[PDB]
RNA sequence: UUUGCUCCACACAAUAUAGAUGGAUACGAAUAAGGCGUCCUUGUGGCGUCGCUGAACCAUAGCAGGCUAGCAACGGUGCACUUGGCGGAAAGGCCUUGGGUGCUUGCUGGCGAAUUGCAAUGUCAUUUUGCGUGGGGAUAAAUCAUUUGUAUACGACUUAGA
RNA sequence: GCAGUCAAGCGGCGACAUUGCUCAUACCGAAGCAGAAUUCGGUAAGCGUCUACUGAU
RNA sequence: AGAACUGGCGAUGCGGGAUGAACCGAACGUAGAGUUAAGGUGCCGGAAUACACGCUCAUCAGACCAAAAGGUGUUAGUUCAUCUAGACAGCCGGACGGUGGCCAUGGAAGUCGGAAUCCGCUAAGGAGUGUGUAACAACUCACCGGCCGAAUGAACUA
RNA sequence: GGAAUACUGCCAGCUGGGACUGAGGACUGCGACGUAAGUCAAGGAUGCUGGCAUAAUGGUUAUAUGCCGCCGUCUUGAAA
């Protein structure tokens, strides 16, 4: 329905917005994800660090060159788990793949368009009350990540210049409304009604 | 499971159980029919040795084995329970410590003893001490100095810890002697005994209070009276 | 002095009115009459026509609308009650059952009527932005 | 048996007030203010009549119902030490070495120094808490008196001297030079 | 979905011994072919009479008087595991006993693993009075003016994406 | 260097489309709480009301969208000029003053549709390149060679010159 | 190992109790650890008596 | 291990078992149409991020016999004790006379030690359960009582 | 006191939409409708049409896409 759907990354579940997406990509619709670095994971933090650690361990027994390497961003580890969910080496899998954008925060241009949630996947709406969750933006810093505080900086900058911008277009709706409002009960108004518009 | 673990230490004693009370329940019933005054005692404080002595001064006057609520039972808390006429009302008159006398003694006599008995107690909490006293502004002894302090003897190491905490004076330990910086005023006429100024007052040994059981109500099992010839 | 807010959560209880969300009743209201447990609960919808019954809160959304009602209340007296409050007279007149009629209404809306709302909507918009920029 | 509703009682004196939302707890009151979050307790609160403020959890668990009692707790210990405050006196006692203490403002953060503890060379520096206050008992031997209207401050505060002057390695029985709470009063009290 | 039936049993008569004592059970089955095969099995359990000698008088199913009142239920259910058969009672409020009985083999299959064919159920009866119930998980809902919410609802999306950002508020 | 190179307008051709066939329609935060309007007590404040999905909002009529006459508004909008501002994360885009020129289905009229014969996606976009014109701009370096050592197993690499 | 008493319990069997012979380093917690030195317990397992690789295009 | 009996393979393709002797169903000419066996329905992977009831935080969980027992982990039950004569817990009071019971002896006054562990009143109190002193003293429980206000405690089963 | 409604089972009841098959090759027979003549859905598809007259769908083959997957003999219980 959507020519490029972009999907907020934040407060969902890396396990359930993969498939989801996994789904999608192979179904030739084009997703991005943004703001990965706030997703989040099932399980409190120590769970979720110690089983990074654990499969960085198994990475190559004689050399880790000649083998897989580990990604610390958080852009990468949800690569990582929607990678193993396509059919990689394959002619498919690799078209899909290239179907498919993620980075942290939302650079633009998105910054500018909307952005969707999946709600099959919200860790509010998967989640249960009171149980604890891990961050991505936690964990990648404990694996080696290094931008973090960069991404929270200017991220901040991306927050600031959009309330402005909504705050524009709320006075905008206001007077929308109060325009649509006085010309309603016309008589066009009042046959629309009629209708159900 | 995660419940507290109960703990227990073994003794040669055990719990009465509900089989003494219905004992108790009895006991009082039987007294009716036996004696012929019947009088409720209200004494909220009391020592051992000294109730022996009271109980102990007299064979025919008897102090009812019970328990204050299982007395009212007992004794009747309703017209349709009680065991003779007029003592609901009087049951319901009394409340607190066990406190009631069953006796054939004369009532001029009951009232005589009690109003000239008196004798020395600890300052109880809830009271106010009649006198103030001041610890020495040093070492401190056993008596705290009421008696002449060459006399006394100093105060034993295990008891700092109480007196420090507990009591929460600033106590410490000079050469296995409590000593304290100021004379420490543990209480004085008028202040309301709280349980660490009894208690002060209490490991002094300083009996500076008296006591006396106090009676409010008569009883008859003949002429059915209400009357209080109530004494404090 | 002190101020809590609102925290006004839609409570199960007799009397209340709610909207059955699947199966054969799927868009009529209905009445708790008695809670069942904790997961189910029976409801009576007598002027909706759904029978008494016993029914998850799964399937059920609760209204914001309640009325007077005692526990146990059978058919008729749920009935009588029902007619009192006038529920369904309070119920019309909201924007959430005013939404349903809306979605029924474009569903039935014939090509041609359906092209008639192009040429009024026009219309509306012209006055519309006419009246705005001034 | 998963506990339908379980409802807790906090009473508000009037001197205080209580402001209650989204769960961030502010306390008013004759001796300043009070601020603590509680978003992660998932507790509901209600004013009743302004001077009961009731806490439920509906569907609670053992884990969680257990959870429940300690919001009155920490909102009560709010409303005390707004009213009441809590005084926490501790006492530096030593055998042969006195113990010197004393504050610096380094940085401007009021940094408080023990030195010639146990003779060591070392100077300890144990920073403040924001709220509490520190004050020297007077005519009082060796007595550093801490007071606030925070419990966490106050007493976490109290606890890192006591902590900090531990003994190195050394016969506890034989050395007593540190520091401990020789009380835990309140400011006004009565 | 499980139905009451009662069915009865008199062992085949012989001559001299007319019309035996008719022993009579209810059983709760999805259908008359499984109550039929449970009536055998709970006979040679207590009655040593065996399906070759025994006959079915007759089944009737025995449905709810009236299936619009909530009923407090006491149960006494004995059941088998990888122990002897232990006596258990539980108690259940519901709408009518085959609705009561249902939940029961479900809490007996999550909280101790047992099965239909493990379960015997001995007697299902009301608790006619109130404050006669010894649970306190049934005592909970008899509460005056019994008002909880439903915090945390979740609507079950249809489509694959949402741009609401849907709230859980009730 | 037979005017080589490149920017721009179209003139025809080709190469193909991990796949248009109305619009990726922009706050943030919580989910045991929040959105929109209003008020003054500008605060964790009072009042009104919304959710329970986008089944939405915008747009959508004219030969794949023609040729013409009026009515009422002077608004809406395509295109080229032009003032000013914002956006550096991958800004490569986003907005505004001014007038110019077309449409305006907001409203009422005058003509053409055909024979694609009962349908054949019935061809209406996208990335790349060449040959052509017409109008603009700049119009050089590396290697080999000589030589050299701060290098060098051999390669390789680092120096200097009209 | 052999032999024997007793039993929490399991339903006549039987757990443990029962009788005879046959680290040097570092950080924590306890130790009559006054000091020094030291043992014990835990933590770090640190610390000691055709193709692999590599030059080059 | 070994004597014998009955089945699968041994000559055997097909689907599932992530691959797999001997596992589950199914005994084969080439084709079109529909329903199924076992397996599955978040992606790879064709099929419901279906419904209902419960259950678990695991610092490699769970989906893969050395386990009798341990765990202030969790959930539902079984057998007993108390209960508006006041169940549990929290505070306060009483917590006694012989008696400093008899013996070793600088001393064991209940509490370093050896046999009894008797008795009167009590409201209940052990020649005393611990802390504690050189021995006293002092605190405490077990045992009752006073203020509180309903269910609580002990062992087991799953 | 009387009605339904739910469940089960029946209809040699009615009425649509979708997918594959068109095999046989002059009548012989069993049946239905009609008073009859004759007709029929009754022992297997018939009735019209639109473009291909630029004559292609299609046949062989290189590549690509989704899935599947070293030989001849001889052992033992298959693989080895």
């Amino acid at each position: 329905v959507e020519p490029v759907v972009v999907i907020d990354g934040k407060g969902h579940l890396v396990g359930r917005l993969a498939s989801v997406v996994a789904k999608q990509l192979l179904n030739g619709q084009k997703i991005v994800v943004v703001r990965a670095e706030e997703l989040n994971i099932s399980g409190e933090f120590f769970r979720n660090k110690l089983k990074y650690h654990d499969f960085l361990r198994k990475a190559t027994a004689f050399n880790k060159t000649r083998g897989p390497f580990h990604f610390r961003a958080p852009s990468r580890i949800f690569y990582k788990a929607l990678r193993g969910m396509v059919s990689h080496k394959t002619a498919r899998g690799k078209a899909a793949l290239e179907r498919l954008k993620v980075f942290e925060g939302i650079p633009p241009p998105y910054d500018k368009k909307k952005r969707v949630v999946v709600p099959q996947a919200l860790r509010v709406l998967r989640l249960k009350p009171g149980r604890k969750y891990t961050t991505l933006g936690k964990l990648s810093t404990s694996v080696g990540w290094k931008y973090e505080d960069v991404v929270a900086k200017l991220e901040a900058k991306r927050k600031v210049s959009s309330a402005e911008y909504y705050a524009k277009k709320r006075a905008f709706t206001k007077k929308v409304a109060s325009a649509n409002a006085t010309a309603a009960e016309s008589d066009v108004a009042k046959q629309l009604a009629a209708l159900g518009y | 499971r995660s419940k507290r673990s109960k703990l227990v230490t073994l003794a040669q004693t055990d719990k009465k159980g509900r089989e003494n009370k219905e004992r108790i329940f009895d006991e009082v019933r039987e007294a009716l029919d036996t004696y012929r005054y019947v009088w409720v005692l209200h004494l909220d404080d009391v020592r051992t040795p000294v109730l022996q002595e009271i109980r102990t001064s007299w064979a025919g006057s008897k102090l009812i084995m019970g328990k204050r609520k299982v007395l009212q039972k007992a004794l009747g808390e309703k017209r349709e329970e009680e065991y003779k006429e007029n003592l609901y009302q009087l049951s319901k008159l009394c409340s607190g410590v066990t406190g009631l006398l069953f006796t054939d003694e004369d009532v001029n006599t009951v009232k005589e003893y009690f109003k000239s008995y008196v004798r020395s107690d600890y300052s109880r909490p809830n009271t106010k001490a009649p006198l103030t006293f001041t610890i020495p502004e040093g070492i401190v002894y056993s008596r705290g100095g009421q008696i002449p302090a060459e006399e006394d003897v100093p105060m034993i190491h295990s008891l700092e810890p109480t007196m420090r905490n507990k009591f929460e004076i600033p106590t410490k330990i000079k050469a296995g002697k409590i000593t304290i910086d100021s004379p420490y005023l543990v209480c004085t006429e008028g202040e309301k005994l709280d349980v660490r100024q009894a208690l002060i007052l209490k490991q002094f040994g300083i009996a500076a209070s008296e006591f006396k059981v106090k009676v409010s109500a008569y009883y008859d099992n003949d002429s059915s009276t209400v009357e209080s010839t109530n004494i404090n | 002095d002190s101020i809590v807010k609102a925290s006004n959560w839609r409570l199960v209880e007799v009397g209340r009115v709610v909207l059955i969300k699947k199966g054969q009743s799927a868009g009529k209201l209905a009445a708790i009459v008695e809670i069942i447990d904790q997961k189910k609960v029976l409801i009576d919808g007598p002027k909706a026509g759904v029978p008494r019954q016993a029914i998850n809160l799964g399937q059920v959304v609760l209204t914001p609308l309640t009325f007077a009602l005692p526990r146990g209340a059978r058919t008729a007296t749920v009935s009588k009650k029902w007619a009192a409050a006038a529920v369904c007279e309070k119920w019309a007149a909201s924007s959430w059952a005013k939404k349903i009629a809306q979605r029924e209404r474009r569903a039935a809306l014939t090509d041609f009527e359906r092209f008639q709302v192009m040429v009024l909507r026009k219309q509306k918009r012209y006055t519309v932005k006419k009246a705005l920029a001034k | 048996m998963k506990y339908i509703q379980t409802e807790q009682q906090i009473e508000v004196p009037e001197g205080v007030t209580v402001s209650i939302k989204s769960r961030i707890v502010k306390v008013v009151g004759p001796r300043g203010t009070l601020t603590k979050n509680l978003k992660h307790i998932d507790v509901t609160f209600t004013k009743v009549n302004n001077q009961l403020i009731k806490v439920a959890v509906h569907n609670g668990g053992r884990k969680h119902v257990a959870a429940l009692r300690t919001v009155k707790s920490l909102v009560d210990n709010m409303i005390t030490g707004v009213t009441k405050g809590y005084k926490y006196k501790m006492r530096y006692v030593y055998a042969h070495f006195p113990i010197n203490v004393n504050i610096v403002e380094k940085d401007g953060a009021k940094f408080i120094e023990v030195r010639n503890f146990l003779g060591d060379k070392k100077i300890r520096n144990v920073p403040v808490r924001d709220g509490v206050t520190i004050e020297f008992s007077t005519n009082v031997k060796d007595e550093i008196v801490l007071s606030g209207n925070s419990v966490e401050d106050v007493s976490q505060n109290a606890a890192d001297l006591q902590q900090i002057c531990r003994v190195r390695n050394k016969d506890i029985r034989k050395f007593l030079d540190g520091i401990y709470v020789s009380h835990k009063g309140f400011i006004t009290e009565d | 979905h499980f139905k009451e039936y009662q069915v009865i049993g008199r062992r085949l008569p012989t001559e001299s011994v007319p019309e035996p004592k008719l022993f009579r059970m209810r059983i709760f089955a999805s259908n008359e072919v499984i109550a039929k095969s449970r009536y055998w099995y709970f006979l040679q359990k207590l009655h040593k009479v065996k399906k070759a000698s025994g006959e079915i008088v007759s089944i009737n199913q025995i449905n709810e008087a009236h299936p619009t009142k909530v009923k407090n239920f006491g149960v006494w259910v004995r059941y088998d595991s990888r122990s002897g058969t232990h006596n258990m009672y539980k108690e259940i409020r519901d709408v009518s006993r085959v609705a009561a009985v249902e939940t029961l083999y479900q809490d007996m299959a999550a909280r101790h693993r047992a099965r239909f064919r493990s379960i015997h159920i001995l007697k299902v009866a009301e608790i006619e009075k109130t404050a006669d119930v010894k649970r306190q998980y049934v005592k909970q809902f008899l509460t005056k003016d019994l008002k909880f919410p439903l915090p945390h609802r979740v609507q079950k999306s249809t489509k694959t994406f949402s741009y609401k950002r849907p709230s859980t508020f009730y």
